[PDB]
Parts: C-alpha cells; sequence; structure tokens
C-alpha cells in the first residue's frame, strides 16, 4: 500500500481492502469497446467452456501482481504496461463479459 | 447488489 498505480487501484476498486488479491488486470479502454469483444472472435475458454471471446487488436493493460515480500494488510504490488488481446468470457442479455480468462 | 457484469467493471475496467 504506497503510490504506485497497482497499489491505489486495487484499494480504490475495493480489492485489497479486506485481503491482498495475488493478480489482476485493468483495461485502459473505453468500457463499451471492451464490451465489444463479446461479439469478437469465439475461443474455448481455459476450462473448456466456449463462451469466451479473444479482441481482435490488443487493448492498454495494467498487470498489477502481488510482489514475494506482500503481507496483508501491507499489500505491495508490481506494475507492469503492455499492449495485449484480452480474453473475456460472456453472459446474459445484453451479453457482456463477466470474468477475465486471459491476456495473449 | 453487485451483477457479475458490475464486479468485472469495477475490478478490470480503468477507462
Amino acid at each position: 500500500s504506497s503510490s504506485n498505480y497497482c497499489n491505489q487501484m486495487m484499494k480504490s476498486r475495493n480489492l485489497t481492502k479486506d485481503r491482498c488479491k495475488p493478480v489482476n488486470t485493468f483495461v485502459h479502454e473505453s468500457l463499451a469497446d471492451v464490451q465489444a469483444v463479446c461479439s469478437q472472435k469465439n475461443v474455448a475458454c481455459k476450462n473448456g467452456q466456449t463462451n469466451c471471446y479473444q479482441s481482435y487488436s490488443t487493448m492498454s493493460i495494467t498487470d498489477c501482481r502481488e510482489t514475494g515480500s506482500s503481507k496483508y494488510p501491507n499489500c505491495a504490488y508490481k506494475t507492469t504496461q503492455a499492449n495485449k488481446h484480452i480474453i473475456v468470457a460472456c453472459e446474459g442479455n445484453p451479453y457482456v463479459p463477466v470474468h477475465f480468462d486471459a491476456s495473449v | 447488489k453487485e451483477t457479475a457484469a458490475a464486479k468485472f467493471e469495477r475490478q478490470h475496467a480503468d477507462s
């Protein structure tokens, strides 16, 4: 819990207020462009279910991963910025992303 | 209370 983007956003978005979550990805794209991935390339999910979809293009993402020294209450994260294709599992009506399956 | 779609946005989207 310090000033880098991952420590700040993991806290603000209520991911580390009561636990340290090991890894989390944030996507820096407009919400509707992230929602548009549910009608893009259909692929199988890691678990073999087939409601996963891969973005046609790469998207700006930040990976946040807990360092080896992190312990609740002071969660500590390494921040890695990258542009990657995201894979999301979709459900509902409207058919929207409900889980992040990976980045590729 | 929070739907799964809402939870995905809170945890993963930073428009």
